[PDB]
């Protein structure tokens, strides 16, 4: 459905808008349109986070 | 590593 | 860019955004035709395509 | 019409 991305590093949102994870998580990438700032769906919510802090899993 | 919030959409 | 809510929509999980007719909701992706990602009062979700506009 | 929640990314 959307491609995963593996987060490399712990990202803490500041913001209603932004997507916080913890290293290791797999985030649901519903736009990667962006170079910078990403959409992901992870714990049930929308949030942008920093594209850099995530490897797309290829498997 | 290094976070700029100014280029989120 | 911008678009207008034609139509009420209530939210029925944390993914999707809700609002209210005539709200201008911010759009973050249009690229499915069915559910649209949006910002409103600083939140993001996922909203029926059809039930807004576009301005910007 | 209908919203189609079976539609959702």
């Amino acid at each position: 459905g959307s491609p995963w991305a593996r987060a490399l590093y712990d990202f803490e949102a500041l913001e209603e808008d932004e997507l916080g994870f913890r290293s290791g998580e797999v985030v649901e990438v519903l736009d990667s349109s962006n170079p910078s700032w990403w959409t992901g769906r992870l714990h049930n919510k929308l949030g942008l986070f920093p594209a850099n802090y995530v490897a797309p899993m290829m498997r | 590593p290094s976070i700029d919030r100014s280029t989120k959409p």
